[PDB]
């Protein structure tokens, strides 16, 4: 195989050595206007001696702490870093591998805007109710009922029919569903149902409103306590007819399935309400919500801050196990973290990110720092 | 001779003309490549987009509360003039 | 008007909401925490959108005067910080697993020879030090916390032939083959207080040897954005934004008017009539009657000269843009932004 | 044909064993020395790396194979050495949190049909006309705020465009196209067989394992006289059959 | 909410619509081809927008699990394919004129000496092989086709001084000066089946 | 009257990057020929387990910048939008009502 | 158009201002011409600097980096022995 | 190889998103139009 | 190159700017293809009507 490898230029000489000298001189004299270099193989051949050991030997070692100190403000680890016989170690290949539990806390908000009903006009209410006593206390309602029914009786809105031809009424725990409605924009009078929030669930703008589901069909009604084996929900039907309907002929045109739910606003706050009052009320139908400010939270660029440096009472140690004389001598006067930022910039391209060291430089949007106001291309009305 | 042009060509041979340098008003004339050559790939308008009333309902009728006695009667624990819409929220489309 | 709305939203979210707190108000009927370093305070203070409307300095390229002195890295369009937040996930609860490099110059590149060594290091639990937020709020008060479950040390060894490694070890144990390293920044670092509204910062350095002195670099920091590393923990550090001192996110350089330097309170440096105003380094001029500003801003021709020489050796043979690979991220030219407006 | 690879993230491990006996590289080289672990889902030791489920071993292997980086620290290779189909340029680690369906006590498995968010403002299960009424959303659970749900973390990576690489080189480094171990195999007093075993994530359609056995695929061309062209081909090892 | 609408349209057009077919449905009242490789099938199957809504893994950088294993190059935002489509024009009917390079390693960079050579090549007509679509539908079934009107060979020659050219040829005919080439990939290629 | 329409999905159709597929390679019954006119021994010897099209993709990347387009060879690399492949959901700046 | 005045300014983020202790401000070697001459004007000198800055209505800090040689030399004479010699000059080391 | 020919990309080729036709029309809006209906047959 | 430019002219322009043309056509090195160079600005285009 070796004569073959030579012949096929898999091993052996490069072209400036195996080509005729006259050709090499010719190529060298003419290369800038007709190039011959790519027509001749130039083998590269690894060394086979004195570079790598043939013995059994680990590439990467993991050391676990031999001692550790877990204090209020810091956490200290001690290792026995071992460099065996016939090895050397470049400290650039070493690092601390850290696992733990981080809570970024309730001020963390890694996005702008809301996750909840983001398309809702920001002062629009959910379909909901309130009480008011001017005096007898009455329940008031505002909203819409989007699910068209075959009929409405004392059993609620009829949503379908049997193979026995009997009415099928909504199952109040999840029907009617707020997401459902007429499927087109386009002769008789039609009856409708919907959900509504009861007065005890204090009004929040639709925009931002979240309430966890209390069953797998997505209903949100609070589950009643001390019920035993029967799951019971805080849901009651409310029936309505036109204010102008004849008293002797009253019948439901709308039914709302009213419920209390665990209404929250995890990511929005109230930016306008008319007074200090928080309750469901007529005026509070027009409270306005705004999404909370974004607040990204992560470890620092290059994990700055995690390890103590330039810090008298928390100095790192690298010592020969014979002596104890510490080879690390640090000064409050030195700036190791910044020195490393500047070093990285001189070595490479700091616009590139590398997850392993959290190497992802702080930046800003230049069009935010310096406002360039060339106005807007609003020539056509929209 | 053309000295102004000669300097433009010279500057381009020495460095990167996309960089600006205020001292010499060194900021090359350019254009938006997407204006010079229109690439018309249309628009991603598959989803309709809607305008809604500030209250998210629009037109409502006025409703009284009623309860079954089936005969129905006025429920005096309920306001007699509640604004409720039937159907979907009024919307316009853009 | 779709375009006008796009622009007004962008201006409000990115600029108006980041105006200093003095431009904001608290409606009657809203109660905010008294602690102004808290998320609920920063989130609840109201900004009039017309402070930065779609007509803001219209037709200009101009940063807003109050914004020049606001840390522009404390922002939701800080893309590095956004990426680092998202590397962890999108939820507040994160069991994490990360690798942390050794940065101390004396050991971070050392070639260590056979033997057993004690290697120990201390890690911080202070959330304002080890975490960063885009708003800069006090994470200690706003409920962030970390615990460490395990820290292991990893090391990689080139699988060197044993005869070769042994010959290498023996050579490196010779004192003539001692290794040596300089810290990259290679400076004694010093911080001096500038009280609110002070304009003059005099400093003395008591008499010493200056042999091998290489020069000076300087910048200005906010005290609230600069933690003490003077001990294990800093109770007065109630801020979690970028910390220029440590990370290089400097942003107040435009606030320097001038520096003057005097050896032995009698010999001005450089003196020698070298500079246009030879007794000081004037960085910028407001009253500029000889015409010494340069480059269409208020920076002086002297200062422009000094910085171009200091970074690129450019200045004695005409000013021109430095080669991109010599004009890196923290370099002068790359970051220089002259601006004008009319009013 | 075109290099648009996109399923590299679906590999879990590969073992390589000559003559059914000799694990390669063996020699206690890797943290898991009997196979190449590419990624781990269970990782009690914390051998995963770079904030994803890729292992330290595999990350070392791919960085050495492409850039000769690994023995003296990991860092970004020079851009011009890290080209379109290179490892680092394409390596995309990622994480997210989701609700903990086991330990979040209020968890409800609400399928798509029963979720609502923007009820009243969007079409139901279709890109069609808005339907419904304004109502609190029942989904997604918040992972943030004072009422953030109990959660779990998921991490993974993409690495499109590349092929995974295992160089037959004693230290994985590029020291010569004709590798050190390639040269040693010349002194093999006998022929050897090779077994490999790849473990992959299951995919619900037919897929193919594509292996590139890296060899020398050479031609030498001789033109002795006008209009005469003669060619000698040698591919070695894995010499041809067509 | 203009911003929310822009984001939701983007997610829908670019992600939800490319979800695997198992995420889609056919409305009753809609009749699609039983051929699932077909444009009308891929265009007619319905995707619920809330599968990739504006709150999708909100605050995360995260590719969707089902999309990891969907060929991401089969997409209308593949700029290379979009450019290659638009080089031909914007209509389905295209008289074309193209230049196609020789890629075979043994001859693609060869310096060929004086002489007359037989040079033959074969070209495909199969539209699934020679064309590419961003959806990846079966272009045979979906009515694409091609005709070759002519194929000419062009060759360019350095106008070399004749004596210098004689010297060069003379040197290159010596077996010592034989040219050699390695296929760039330089591999034996093997495919092994993996059942579902 | 209330029927709703949606635009058809986009479907770009072109020749492939570098005109892949147009010429037969590595395909036994359709092997190219380059031979001396007399004594027509074929100097092209191709194999089914060679991959010439991919080999050329990778060669081009090693030689220059594949983000640049060259119309002459349909040299315009297949790519995808990075923000489609990996969704980065930082929400929307919808603080102001519109 | 209204009667107007003009305002000019600049930003320069990310840098520190630099004043090299080099006779022509140029980089001609890490150990500068003037750093070497100070071994011959071989006395101790006091230094005074006065920075003038725009007022800011909160406390700030002047950060001065005094550029020196900050060096360690590491000696490993026997198995498991490591000895380091540190010199920072000028501005030689404190505690 | 310099190739000329005739290509038909076929009826599935659509080099754009959206429509070329009345793109601003709400997506469920009709044209101005008529229909007949009988419950005598009339035009609406 | 899929436009109405001739092979002759494309040869002359590529030779004139880059010395490229007798040994294949390919994209010049970016730093030889500067703001006013031929390849950088060459924009072939087609449409149907
Ligand atoms: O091959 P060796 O010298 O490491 O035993
Ligand atoms: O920090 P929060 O929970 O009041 O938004
Ligand atoms: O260079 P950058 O970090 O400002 O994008
Ligand atoms: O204009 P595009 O790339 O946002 O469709
Ligand atoms: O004289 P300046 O400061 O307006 O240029
Ligand atoms: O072309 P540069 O000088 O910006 O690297
Ligand atoms: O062990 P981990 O890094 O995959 O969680
Ligand atoms: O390892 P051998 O059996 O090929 O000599
Ligand atoms: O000269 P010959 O040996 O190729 O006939
Ligand atoms: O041997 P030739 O050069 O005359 O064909
Ligand atoms: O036996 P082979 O691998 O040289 O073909
Ligand atoms: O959002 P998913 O599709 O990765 O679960
Ligand atoms: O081609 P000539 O210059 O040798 O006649
Ligand atoms: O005709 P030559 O090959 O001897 O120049
Ligand atoms: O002198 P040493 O190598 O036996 O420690
Ligand atoms: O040749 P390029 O890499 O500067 O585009």
């Amino acid at each position: 195989m070796l004569p073959q490898w030579a012949y096929m230029h898999i091993a052996g000489q490069d072209a400036s050595e195996y080509l005729s000298p006259g050709l090499v001189q010719f190529a060298r004299a003419t290369d800038t206007y007709f190039s011959l270099g790519n027509k001749f193989r130039n083998p590269t051949v690894a060394p086979t001696h004195d570079v790598t050991t043939d013995r059994s030997q680990r590439l990467t070692l993991r050391f676990v702490p031999v001692d550790r100190e877990d204090n209020t403000y810091s956490y200290k680890v001690r290792y026995t870093l071992a460099v065996g016989d016939n090895r050397v170690l470049d400290m650039a290949s070493t690092y601390f591998d850290i696992r733990g539990v981080l809570d970024r806390g309730p001020s963390f908000k890694p996005y702008s805007g809301t996750a909840y009903n983001s398309l809702a006009p920001k002062g629009a209410p959910n379909t909901c109710q309130w009480t008011y006593k001017a005096a007898t206390e009455k329940t008031y309602t505002y909203g819409n009922a989007p699910v068209q029914g075959i009929n409405i009786t004392k059993d609620g809105i009829q949503l379908g029919t049997d193979t026995d031809d009997q009415p099928i009424y909504a199952d109040k725990t999840y029907q009617p569903e707020p997401q459902v409605g007429d499927a087109e924009w386009h002769g008789t009078d039609e009856k409708y149902g919907g959900r509504a929030l009861k007065p005890d669930t204090k009004m929040k703008p639709c925009y931002g409103s979240f309430a966890k589901p209390t069953n797998k069909e997505g209903g949100q009604a609070n589950v009643k306590t001390g019920t035993g084996t029967t799951k019971e929900y805080d849901i009651d039907m409310a029936f309505f007819d036109n204010r102008s309907a004849a008293a002797a002929g009253l019948a439901p045109e709308i039914v709302l399935y009213t419920e209390n739910v665990d209404l929250e606003t995890p990511d929005t706050h109230i930016v306008y309400k008319a007074g200090t009052d928080d309750s469901s009320s007529s005026i509070n139908l027009g409270q306005q919500a705004m999404p909370n400010r974004p607040n990204y939270i992560g470890f620092r660029d290059n994990f700055i801050g995690l390890m103590y440096y330039n810090s008298t009472g928390n100095m790192g140690v690298l010592a020969g196990q014979a002596s104890q004389l510490n080879a690390v001598v640090d000064l409050q006067d030195r700036n190791t973290e910044l020195s490393y930022q500047l070093l990285l910039d001189s070595l490479g391209d700091r616009t590139r990110y590398f997850s392993m060291w959290n190497q992802a430089v702080d930046s800003y949007d230049p069009d935010v720092r310096i406002i360039e106001n060339h106005g807007v291309e609003d020539e056509l009305p929209n | 001779r053309n000295t102004e042009l000669s300097y433009q060509l010279l500057l381009d041979s020495l460095g990167d003309r996309t960089r600006y340098f205020s001292m010499w008003n060194q900021a090359v004339d350019s254009y938006d490549p997407d204006v010079r050559i229109i690439e018309n790939h249309g628009v991603e308008d598959e989803l309709p987009n809607y305008c809604f009333p500030l209250d998210a309902v629009g037109r409502t009728d006025t409703y009284q509360g009623i309860k079954a006695n089936t005969t129905w009667t006025k429920d005096d624990s309920v306001n007699d003039a509640n604004e409720i819409g039937k159907g979907n929220p009024f919307a316009m489309e853009i | 008007n779709i375009q006008a709305n796009l622009w007004r939203n962008f201006l409000y979210a990115n600029v108006a909401l980041y105006l200093p707190d003095s431009y904001k108000y608290t409606p009657a009927n809203v109660t905010l925490p008294t602690n102004t370093n808290t998320y609920d305070y920063m989130n609840g203070r109201v900004v009039a959108p017309s402070l930065v409307d779609s007509y803001i300095n219209i037709g200009a390229r101009w940063s807003l005067d109050p914004m020049d002195n606001v840390n522009p890295f404390n922002h939701h369009r800080n893309a590095g910080l956004r990426y680092r937040s998202m590397l962890l996930g999108n939820g507040r609860y994160v069991p994490f697993h990360i690798q942390v490099p050794q940065k101390f110059f004396a050991i971070k590149s050392l070639l260590l020879l056979p033997g057993s060594y004690t290697y120990e290091w201390n890690f911080r639990k202070d959330v304002n030090m080890i975490l960063q937020s885009s708003l800069g709020n006090d994470l200690r008060t706003d409920g962030a916390s970390i615990s460490f479950t395990s820290i292991n040390l990893y090391a990689t060894f080139f699988p060197m032939a044993h005869n070769t490694a042994s010959t290498l070890e023996a050579m490196l144990r010779n004192d003539t083959n001692d290794q040596s390293f300089n810290d990259y920044l290679s400076a004694a670092n010093m911080l001096y207080p500038i009280p609110a509204n002070a304009t003059n910062v005099p400093i003395s350095i008591p008499s010493r040897n200056w042999a091998a002195f290489r020069g000076w670099s300087f910048t200005r920091l906010k005290t609230k954005e600069t933690p003490s590393l003077g001990s294990g923990f800093d109770p007065y550090f109630v801020y979690s934004g970028s910390i220029p001192y440590l990370d290089g996110t400097f942003y107040l350089n435009h606030t320097f008017k001038k520096v003057s330097i005097t050896f032995d309170s009698s010999v001005s440096w450089p003196g020698n009539d070298r500079l246009l105003t030879p007794n000081e380094f004037e960085i910028k001029r407001t009253v500029d009657g000889e015409g010494y500003n340069v480059a269409q801003c208020n920076m002086t021709k002297d200062w422009f000269l000094v910085q171009m020489l200091a970074h690129y050796n450019i200045g004695y043979q005409g000013f021109y843009v430095p080669e991109g690979y010599k004009d890196r991220m923290y370099s002068f030219f790359r970051n220089f932004q002259p601006m004008s407006r009319q009013v | 044909l075109d290099g648009t690879f996109y399923l590299n993230h679906t590999f879990k491990k590969v073992s390589i064993t000559f003559d059914s006996s000799v694990s390669w590289p063996g020699n206690d080289r890797l943290l898991t020395p009997n196979e190449f672990e590419i990624k781990r889902t269970v990782d009690g030791e914390g051998y995963n790396v770079a904030q994803c489920n890729m292992t330290k071993d595999w990350f070392l292997v791919q960085m050495l194979a492409h850039y000769n980086i690994g023995y003296q620290g990991f860092y970004v290779p020079e851009g011009y050495k890290d080209r379109m189909y290179s490892f680092f340029r394409n390596f995309q680690p990622m994480s997210r949190q989701v609700v903990d369906e086991v330990n979040y006590k209020d968890y409800q498995a609400v399928t798509l049909a029963y979720q609502h968010n923007n009820s009243g403002f969007v079409g139901y299960l279709a890109p069609t006309m808005r339907q419904g009424q304004p109502y609190p959303a029942n989904y997604p659970y918040p992972l943030i705020g004072k009422s953030a749900v109990t959660s779990v973390t998921q991490k993974k990576f993409l690495c499109d465009r590349v092929m995974w690489r295992i160089p037959f080189s004693s230290n994985f480094m590029s020291m010569g196209a004709l590798t050190d171990l390639g040269q040693n195999m010349l002194y093999a007093n006998s022929a050897h067989a090779l077994d490999m075993n790849f473990e992959v994530d299951p995919m619900d359609e037919s897929t193919l394992l594509y292996v590139v056995f890296e060899v020398f695929d050479v031609v030498r061309v001789h033109q002795p006289h006008r209009g005469v062209i003669e060619a000698v081909y040698l591919r070695t090892p894995f010499s041809a059959g067509n």
